[PDB]
């Protein structure tokens, strides 16, 4: 019934998403920006995209993303 | 199939002009531009 | 007086003389084409190549001008 | 009450009616295509002055028929008309969303219109190929408007899909079984079944197409290490089971026009035509790669290939013997639907065989990309679905309309196509032997006897087209009220009488299970 | 349109209703003497009577027609027609064709083609006697 | 909050001749008008991009 | 803890039509098949009807794939033309 | 009593068939329509180098 | 009508659902090729409105008009599924190009996968958090079930308070991973196979997000019977489909 | 190449394409057994005023009507898996060519010991010599040793193209960033043509290919004079 | 058998209160078969019509005999010599008789 | 050398992988042997093997690649 | 709703010529639609 599933929520559901969470936002922080090559296989601009200046992903981060060229 | 009688009976020249009517619709505009290819 | 005539099974009589004869009709068609297309492929193959001499039929295709490379 | 009854339609009857518009509409523009491709191949040089509008003639060609003419005709049309009446029910399971499946379809062929409107058209083949299909080769908005028309129409048909499947399974009488259901209702739903499984990859791959394009991914660009082979997988595990959907409700129509005008209850082999259409249905899913056997496959993949792809001659061999079958011991009434019927059987059977020629991988080696394909699938899939389309808008004409035709005029109009489509695709075989490939604007002049002679044929059946406007046209002129109707009995969606009124079955049947 | 009705069909030959519903005085009275022996009946009313049940007969009904003559003659001048209209597209739609449609090079072309032996074994060159330098 | 399906199952079930999409009141009416009036008017607006991007 | 209404108290229109009438056996809106009689012409099928003629299918033996459907009118009762099966409207 | 088939019959059948064929003929071979047929038995070869 | 089916009213919403279709459509092409977004936003307002009225007509017709009789309610049971299996393919799509990739990479790639240059994510980081998040709300969502059969209103609406709270913050979560990673959309075939297919994801996740919403509005207005609430089985339906979905791809991509 | 009115394939130029002609006859010897067993039984059907309209068994069929199909299947089936698996059997080549598609061309490189590579362009309809053929000839053939087994590679470098030569029996998709192989032996000197079969664009009709086999010793001389 | 096929239609037909839709049922029924009917069942359904005093039907009957038997055009003339007796008998003339054949 | 072998571990149709392979092998063989004082001219076989099966462009653009630090293959 | 034969359709059948014409423009501007966009694209 409902009391079982409850139980499972209160006991094995929500305490997992705890420690993950608890695990997350501890070993977050923000890590070494990886060394730019510049790949061909990589940063593809076929078209330029249809917002920003045209070379900026929708989620572009400045840190860890970088441009055709490098780092921003 | 069994039918009554046509309630407006199509007579051979009617028929003569719908199928003229519908023959000149499909070929006026089409022949028109096949026609004038030339000129685009 | 008139001797009584089959009067059953009319259809399936008809009907079992007549596969058969589908079958024979058929067979004969597809071994008309084989005879026809096919052995006569096998043969005009195996005749041009029998004694074919490929330099020879080279050089006269030199001689006729065809040829970039000769 | 115009707009409430035609554009706010709850009614699968008035629905049906629309479809059969938007899909004899349709067939107009496809036909008008036809005519441009056999125009410019009819004499040897170039007509169009512009090759990349032959390769956009051809591509919408092919879109058109497809898309807009026979899936709306087959499923939309007869579907909706016939499948609620067959059953007894009311109407179908989700009458309002019946309707969006319909209104999707104009501006899916909006979009389709627009896409040759603008730049230069999407000259790519029905297939659309990447990179030929990608924003290099095909830069600006065409393609992705022709992505765009196929994910509205591909929308439509999944929803109607739903909407087949739930009400075949959920509306019919208590009492009946699934197996005490009409051929045509089987047919409809299998169809559904291939519908709702394989509409879904092909949009997956035409979204991956549409993403190449516009939002730099590289599913089939290999300077991101994508594979323009993926796409063409996608869209062919798509693409066969879409040639089975273009023939089944053909299939079922034909099994109820042979019956009816041999003058039989029912077919031969009820549960054989059910367990082929079945079987047909299954093995259309594992065969798609017959498409690609020149793309550098593995050899025990081509041979699997080429072993599958055969084996569904079996089903439909089944089917073929028992329409024969059912013409056995027959009362045959030669109407203008019995002559659609036999000759569907035999150019069906025809394209069919064809296809087993081309099931062979290394036969295909040879014969692949050229004519002899485009014989093969217009003797099963244009002439096969035409034919049986025909069929049954002759025979049903009058329940849907209330109205008979003239059958003379049917008659004549029969045979006019008839000579039309074979000498237009027959000689097509030739060409293709002898290695005139597909898609060319233009060829080596050794094929100019066979293309003139099949654009020669093409004009004929434009002839037909015209004529069957006008037989059209006579019947509503002339308006000869239905009487009476034979076989009721064993011919549920006739007993409303001609037509029927808006709701039938608002009383179900009455069906005891004894 | 739901009510039982009347069909000429071979399969079929006793149909659910009477092709004459309603009866005349006389028709009444004929009906009223079937109920006697029918050797007093005579040759007119058996088919009076065999008239109010039936429709057409077995032979009027399996009657021959000469439809299929109207629909070939039909037909073949719908596609007469369309010649007229591949005539009207040869003259005012197609250009001339390619230059390589020639008489010479045909000729021409039809030489080399025999000199690189085009098809030898059936097709083409196979057809012309080298040793003759003439078609077989 | 408080069951009020009641007083709903009488507002839809008034025998009032409206089809359902409007039988809320005046408001279905407007949101009608507004849906119906941007469906069309962005497809004469979509026709206009076209013959737009057409040349 | 409750506060979930039950059908009995808020099933309203056809769905509480047909919840209130399977509660007494009945069945006015068809969804269950009905039961066969032997069906001669002493004790023919009995047919409900709201007007005065019904389409009923009669399957004639059990797995017969074909249906055979007629209208069945108000008043004397009729045969499947089939099966001979005896039917009989009630309205 | 005679129908459509019986009173127009083999006059449809007669001309359609006349008309068939002649206008087909003259299609063929009046209006410089190139068939392109086999040179086998036909062409006389010409040098062409 | 001496049958149990349902006849519904003439409706306005297919037509406007196709035209906002169009709209939508035309609108992306007009905002990749021609740069303006107009016609696209009044595509997506003219499709939630008729998404709005279209669903509210359904429950108008069931809560407040009773036309939801079992068969009627048990082809819903059937369309809902169908759909299901019509999304799991549109999946299998994605996965098909993920394996298509991964197991024969290119030589542009380096011939070895992930790609030369390519840092995957770590599954057991976010991941394994997000992993845990729709596990748990897969288990909350059946509580709610499960009070809502009991009848406790109060249960069934914490039950899926606490699902629809998951939901949301799975999306956050996702959100945040999009912008913290240093591959891109652009970054290949391994950035468009994983942006991509888990993109597609999170717009399932949002849209079951938003379905558990209305039910839980519906709920508080007390539409839901202890036996009479096909809309709630449905949304949890779609939820586990969200949920499998994430399970392949989260063995699979990752 | 083709010639006016050909009804079937050109004339086999490598064991592997007569092969294909004998399957080929062999197959289509059974669609004629097949679409005339259909003809005859159909016109049997509709040609007698015999009728049975009552149920009929269809048990009775169901082995004949499956097993014969499945037995004739298995006739196309068998000699076309064999030629499947012979063509695929060990290509020992001695000479290997590349081949690349582009839009509106094909180039060709021979790169066993020298760098040769050249362009492959349709000889314009106006620029055609006297008896030349139209939209067939090029400028640069591909010159190959008669009487060798040659291994062909082909790709692209931009779309899909494909490279067809019909009387040697071979069709190899031209797929950039794919490299396609395909063996090539001609049984005899000549030249041999074929056309792009993968719609590639405006000019898919115009870009032939032309191979020209000669002796081994004449393909080396010209090897040679194309540095 | 043959033979038990043959007694049961007769035995159906020889029913003494046979009424009007049975007659039309068994006649309708039996030309669905592959045969022509045996001299003895058309017999007794002749006899029905007589007693169902249906003139008209007994002449359909003799009609849809002829016609059954396709090109076979030996059969007829023989039923109906079979027959002779009770068409004499029951004043039952033939098609052919009544000009039905034209 | 006359050209390339046939080698079982690229039997297919697809030889994209066999050329690859011998452009990196050439490489990595010549790495080998230079690091190790070893002779050179054995890996002369690898580049026999991809020179003749290579399309000269992905040579080209694999060589300006490594001249680049941008080539994805390992060596 | 009306019901009947030329009453369950959206166009009328009334007047057979009115009906010609419709049928006219209807077939004839699927029919044409090709040939314009033909002439549209070459005139670019
Ligand atoms: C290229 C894009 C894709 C396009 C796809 C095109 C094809 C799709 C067609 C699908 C059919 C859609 C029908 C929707 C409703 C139609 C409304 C309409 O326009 O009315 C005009 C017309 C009615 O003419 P009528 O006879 O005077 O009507 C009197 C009514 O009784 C009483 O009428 P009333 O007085 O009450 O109302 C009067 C008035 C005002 O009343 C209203 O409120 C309605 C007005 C808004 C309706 C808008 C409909 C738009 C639909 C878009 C579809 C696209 O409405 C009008 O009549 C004027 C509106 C004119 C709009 C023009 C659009 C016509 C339809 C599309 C044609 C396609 C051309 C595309 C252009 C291509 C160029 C390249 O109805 C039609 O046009 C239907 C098509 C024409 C009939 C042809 C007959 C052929 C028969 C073949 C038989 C095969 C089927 C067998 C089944 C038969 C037995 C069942
Ligand atoms: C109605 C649509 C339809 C149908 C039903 C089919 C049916 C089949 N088709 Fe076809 N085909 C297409 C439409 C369809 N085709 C289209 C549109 C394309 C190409 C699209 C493109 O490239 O644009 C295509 C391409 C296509 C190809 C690819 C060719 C190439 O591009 O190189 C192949 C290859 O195997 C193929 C085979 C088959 C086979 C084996 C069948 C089988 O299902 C046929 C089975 C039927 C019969 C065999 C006849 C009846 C049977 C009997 C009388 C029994 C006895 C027979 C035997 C024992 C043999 N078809
Ligand atoms: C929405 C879901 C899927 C749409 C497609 C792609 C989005 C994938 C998920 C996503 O949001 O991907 C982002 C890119 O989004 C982008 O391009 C965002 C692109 C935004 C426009 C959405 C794409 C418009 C096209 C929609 C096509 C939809 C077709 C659906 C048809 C369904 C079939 C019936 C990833 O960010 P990024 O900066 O590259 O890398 C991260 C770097 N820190
Ligand atoms: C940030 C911006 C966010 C925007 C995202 C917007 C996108 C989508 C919106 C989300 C979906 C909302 C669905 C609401 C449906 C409400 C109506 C409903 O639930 O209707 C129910 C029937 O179910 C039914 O129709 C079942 C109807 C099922 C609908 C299926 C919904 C999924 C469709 C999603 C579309 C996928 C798009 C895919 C893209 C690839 C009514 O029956 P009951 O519930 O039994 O009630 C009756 C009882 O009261 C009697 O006692
Ligand atoms: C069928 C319907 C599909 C709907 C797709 C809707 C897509 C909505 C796109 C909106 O994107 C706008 C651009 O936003 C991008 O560029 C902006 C700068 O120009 C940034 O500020 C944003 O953070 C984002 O990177
Ligand atoms: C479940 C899958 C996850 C999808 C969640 C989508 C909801 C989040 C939308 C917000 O996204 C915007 C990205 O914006 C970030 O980067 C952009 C580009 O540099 C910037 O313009 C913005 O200012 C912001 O810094
Ligand atoms: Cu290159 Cu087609
Ligand atoms: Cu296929
Ligand atoms: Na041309
Ligand atoms: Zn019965």
């Amino acid at each position: 019934g409902a009391r079982t599933w409850r139980f499972l929520t209160f006991g094995l559901a929500l305490p997992s998403v705890a420690l993950c969470t608890l695990n997350s936002w501890l070993h977050s922080g923000h890590r070494e920006r990886p060394a730019f090559i510049p790949y061909h296989h990589l940063r593809i601009r076929t078209k330029p995209f249809s917002w920003g200046d045209g070379n900026h992903t929708f989620f572009h981060n400045p840190r860890v993303n970088p441009l055709p060229t490098g780092y921003e | 199939i069994t039918a009554k009688p046509a309630k407006t009976p199509t007579s051979p020249k009617e028929q003569a002009i719908g199928l003229s009517v519908t023959f000149l619709s499909f070929l006026l505009p089409a022949g028109w531009v096949l026609y004038h290819l030339d000129n685009y | 007086a008139l001797a009584k005539p089959q009067m059953r099974g009319l259809l399936a009589r008809r009907l079992r003389f007549h596969i058969v004869g589908a079958f024979m009709v058929s067979l004969g068609f597809a071994t008309f084409y084989k005879f026809a297309v096919a052995e006569k492929r096998k043969k005009a193959y195996a005749d041009f190549y029998r004694n074919y001499d490929s330099m020879k039929d080279f050089e006269e295709m030199r001689k006729a001008g065809i040829f970039q490379s000769a | 009450m115009f707009i409430n009854r035609w554009l706010f339609s709850t009614n699968h009857k008035d629905i049906g009616t629309l479809y059969l518009l938007f899909g004899a509409w349709a067939g107009m523009v496809g036909t008008a295509l036809s005519l441009l491709i056999r125009a410019e191949l009819g004499q040897p040089g170039t007509l169009l002055g512009d090759d990349q509008i032959y390769n956009v003639v051809v591509t919408a060609h092919a879109f058109v028929m497809i898309f807009f003419m026979v899936m709306p005709i087959m499923i939309g049309g007869f579907g909706n008309w016939l499948v609620p009446l067959m059953i007894g029910a009311p109407d179908m399971a989700f009458p309002r969303m019946n309707n969006m499946s319909f209104w999707l379809l104009p501006p899916s062929f909006l979009l389709l219109l627009a896409s040759s409107m603008v730049e230069a058209g999407a000259g790519t083949g029905w297939t659309v190929y990447p990179p030929l299909a990608g924003n290099l080769a095909h830069a600006g908005a065409s393609v992705d408007l022709t992505i765009f028309s196929l994910h509205l129409a591909g929308v439509s048909s999944i929803l109607g899909a739903i909407n087949f499947i739930t009400t075949i399974i959920n509306m019919k009488p208590p009492a009946m079984s699934q197996y005490q259901t009409p051929l045509f209702v089987w047919s409809v739903m299998i169809t559904a079944v291939l519908l709702l499984l394989s509409l879904p990859v092909l949009a997956a791959g035409i979204t991956m197409l549409l993403t190449d394009r516009n939002l730099n991914t590289t599913f089939f660009d290999p300077a991101g290490g994508g594979d323009p082979i993926l796409y063409q997988h996608l869209f062919w595990f798509f693409g066969h089971p879409e040639v089975y959907i273009l023939i089944l409700p053909g299939f079922g129509m034909i099994s109820h026009i042979v019956t009816y005008y041999s003058g039989k209850k029912e077919p031969f082999g009820y549960m054989g035509m059910v367990w082929a259409m079945m079987s047909i249905g299954f093995l259309g899913f594992i065969v798609w790669a017959h498409h690609m056997f020149t793309v550098g496959m593995d050899v025990d993949t081509r041979a699997y290939f080429t072993s599958a792809t055969m084996i569904i001659a079996i089903p439909t061999g089944v089917k073929v013997f028992s329409w024969l079958a059912t013409l056995h011991g027959g009362n045959i009434k030669w109407s203008p639907a019995m002559m659609w019927a036999l000759g569907f059987i035999f150019l069906f059977t025809v394209g069919g065989l064809t296809g087993i020629v081309l099931a062979n991988s290394s036969l295909d080696i040879v014969l692949h990309d050229t004519y002899y394909v485009v014989a093969h699938f217009h003797y099963v899939l244009s002439m096969g679905a035409v034919f049986a389309i025909m069929g049954g808008f002759v025979h049903w004409f009058p329940l849907f309309s209330g109205y008979t035709l003239n059958d003379t005029w049917a008659k004549i109009h029969f045979a006019i196509m008839f000579v039309g489509v074979n000498m237009t695709f027959f000689p097509q075989h030739f060409l293709g032997l002898s290695g005139m490939p597909r898609r060319y604007s233009d060829y080596p002049d050794a094929y100019t006897m066979w293309n003139t002679i099949s654009s020669m044929g093409s004009f004929i059946s434009l002839t037909a087209v015209m004529l069957m406007v006008f037989i059209i046209w006579e019947a509503f002129a002339s308006k000869r009220e239905v009487l009476t109707v034979d076989l009721t009995t064993t011919n549920l969606e006739w007993l409303n009488g001609c037509p029927p009124p808006y709701h039938t079955f608002e009383e179900p049947t009455y069906v005891n299970l004894k | 349109y739901a009510l039982p009705s009347y069909v000429d069909r071979r399969d079929y030959p006793l149909p659910d209703v009477a092709h004459v519903k309603n009866l005349s005085a006389s028709q009444k009275a004929l009906k009223e003497k079937e109920k006697a022996s029918w050797s007093s009946l005579s040759i007119d009313e058996k088919v009076e009577l065999y008239r109010l049940k039936f429709k057409e007969s077995f032979a009027e009904m399996n009657r021959s027609t000469n439809e299929w003559k109207t629909v070939v003659g039909a037909a073949m001048f719908f596609i007469g027609f369309t010649a007229l209209l591949l005539i009207w597209e040869k003259h005012y739609v197609y250009g001339p064709i390619p230059h390589t449609f020639e008489e010479e090079w045909v000729a021409k072309q039809t030489k080399r083609m025999l000199d690189m032996k085009v098809a030898p074994i059936q097709g083409f060159s196979a057809k012309w006697d080298y040793d003759k330098n003439e078609w077989k | 909050f408080e069951n009020r399906v009641a007083e709903k199952q009488k507002l839809f079930q008034e025998d009032n001749g409206l089809p359902v999409h409007l039988k809320g009141g005046a408001t279905d009416n407007i949101l009608y008008r507004v849906t119906m009036t941007l469906c069309l008017g962005g497809t004469l607006y979509s026709l206009y991009c076209l013959g737009w991007a057409s040349f | 803890g409750g506060g979930v209404p039950t059908d009995e108290e808020q099933a309203t229109g056809l769905e509480r039509e047909v919840m209130l009438a399977a509660r007494k056996g009945q069945d006015p809106y068809n969804i269950l098949a009905p039961k066969a009689t032997s069906g001669t012409k002493e004790d023919p099928n009995l047919v409900p009807s709201i007007t005065n003629k019904r389409i009923v299918g009669c399957i004639c033996e059990e797995d017969n794939s074909t249906v055979i459907w007629f209208w069945l009118h108000k008043g004397e009762a009729q045969r499947c033309p089939s099966c001979g099966t005896h039917y009989k409207l009630v309205p | 009593a005679p129908d459509f088939h019986d009173k127009y019959g083999n006059a449809v059948l007669a001309s359609g068939a006349t008309f068939c064929v002649a206008v087909w003929v003259y299609m063929a071979t009046q209006i410089g329509i190139e068939w392109n047929p086999s040179p086998v038995g036909r062409v006389t070869p010409k040098e062409w180098r | 009508q001496t049958h149990a089916y349902h006849m519904v009213n003439p409706s306005p919403w297919p037509l406007t659902g196709a035209l906002s279709a169009l709209l939508m459509t035309s609108g992306l092409t007009m905002w990749f090729h021609f740069n303006s977004m107009t016609l696209l936003m009044i595509g997506l307002t003219t499709n939630m409105l008729t998404m709005y009225q279209w669903w509210r007509d359904v429950i108008r017709e069931s809560t407040f008009q009773g036309h939801h009789t079992p068969a009627v309610q048990k082809g819903l049971r059937y369309g809902m599924i169908l759909f299901i299996i019509s999304e799991v393919l549109f999946f299998t799509g994605f996965f098909w190009a993920f394996y298509h990739s991964s197991l024969a990479p290119t030589p542009e790639l380096g011939g070895c996968w992930p790609p030369t240059g390519i840092h995957p994510l770590n599954p057991l980081e976010v991941p394994l958090l997000n992993t845990s998040v729709l596990l748990a709300s897969g288990v909350s969502i059946t509580w709610a079930h499960h009070s809502l059969m009991e009848g406790d209103r109060k249960h069934m609406l914490q039950a899926l308070f606490i699902t629809i709270t998951l939901g949301v913050y799975f999306t956050l979560l996702q959100a945040s991973e999009y912008y913290e990673a240093p591959f891109t959309i652009s970054d290949g075939v391994y950035g468009s196979t994983f942006f991509v297919a888990t993109g597609f994801h999170g717009l399932h996740v949002i849209i079951g997000s938003t379905f558990l919403i209305v039910c839980f509005f519906r709920q508080l207005k007390f539409h839901f019977t202890s036996n009479h609430h096909f809309g709630f089985e449905a949304a949890a339906w779609y939820w586990h489909f969200v949920d499998v979905v994430w399970l392949f791809l989260y063995v699979s991509i990752y | 190449m083709a010639y006016p009115m050909q009804l079937g394939f050109q004339d086999a130029t490598s064991p592997i394409m007569e092969e294909l002609l004998h399957f080929h006859d062999h197959t289509l010897m059974i669609v004629f057994l097949i679409s005339s067993l259909v003809l005859y039984i159909i016109s049997l059907m509709l040609t007698t005023k015999l009728t049975h309209t009552s149920t009929m068994d269809a048990q009775e069929v169901e082995t004949i009507w499956t097993i014969l199909p499945a037995i004739i299947l298995i006739l196309i089936a068998l000699p076309s898996l064999r030629i499947l698996y012979m063509m695929d059997e060990i290509n020992n080549p001695s000479l290997t060519v590349k081949t690349m598609g582009h839009q509106w061309y094909w180039s060709y490189e021979y790169t066993d010991y020298e760098d040769l590579s050249f362009d492959s362009y349709m000889i314009p309809t106006s620029e055609l010599k006297p008896g030349e053929l139209r939209l067939l000839e090029v400028d640069n053939r591909v010159v190959l040793p008669m009487e060798m087994t040659i291994r062909m590679l082909v790709s692209s470098e931009d779309v899909l193209h494909s490279w067809a030569v019909p009387s040697l029996g071979l069709k190899t998709d031209a797929i950039p960033g794919r490299l396609n192989q395909t063996t090539l032996m001609s049984s005899r000197p000549g030249l041999y043509y074929g056309q792009c079969s993968e719609i590639c664009g405006s000019n898919h009709s115009f870009m032939p290919i032309v191979l020209e086999l000669v002796p081994l010793k004449y393909f080396e001389k010209w090897s040679a004079s194309m540095l | 058998t043959d033979e038990e096929f043959d007694a049961r239609w007769v035995t159906y037909f020889n029913k003494p209160d046979i009424d009007a839709w049975e007659l039309r049922k068994g006649m309708n029924t039996l030309v669905g078969y592959d045969l022509v009917p045996e001299p003895k069942i058309i017999d007794a359904a002749l006899r029905a019509c007589r007693r169902l005093n249906d003139f008209a039907s007994a002449v359909r009957i003799l009609e849809v005999v002829k016609d059954k038997a396709g090109p076979h055009k030996e059969i007829y003339p023989y039923v109906i010599q079979e027959l002779r007796p009770t068409l004499n008998e029951l004043g039952i003339s033939t098609p052919e008789e009544l000009g039905l054949d034209k | 050398y006359q050209t390339a072998p046939f080698d079982s571990r690229f039997p297919n149709q697809n030889q994209t992988r066999n050329c690859w392979q011998n452009y990196l092998d050439f490489h990595r063989c010549e790495k080998a042997m230079t690091a190790k004082g070893g002779d050179v001219s054995v890996c002369e076989w690898y580049r026999r093997v991809y020179k003749s099966l290579c399309p000269i462009s992905w040579v080209s653009t694999w060589d300006d690649r490594r001249a680049e630090g941008t080539f994805p293959g390992k060596i | 709703y009306e019901e009947g034969p030329g009453k369950n359709i959206p166009f009328s059948v009334e007047n057979k010529w009115r009906l010609l014409a419709m049928m006219t423009l209807f077939f004839g501007s699927g029919f044409a639609a090709p040939f314009f966009i033909v002439r549209h694209q070459l005139l670019k």
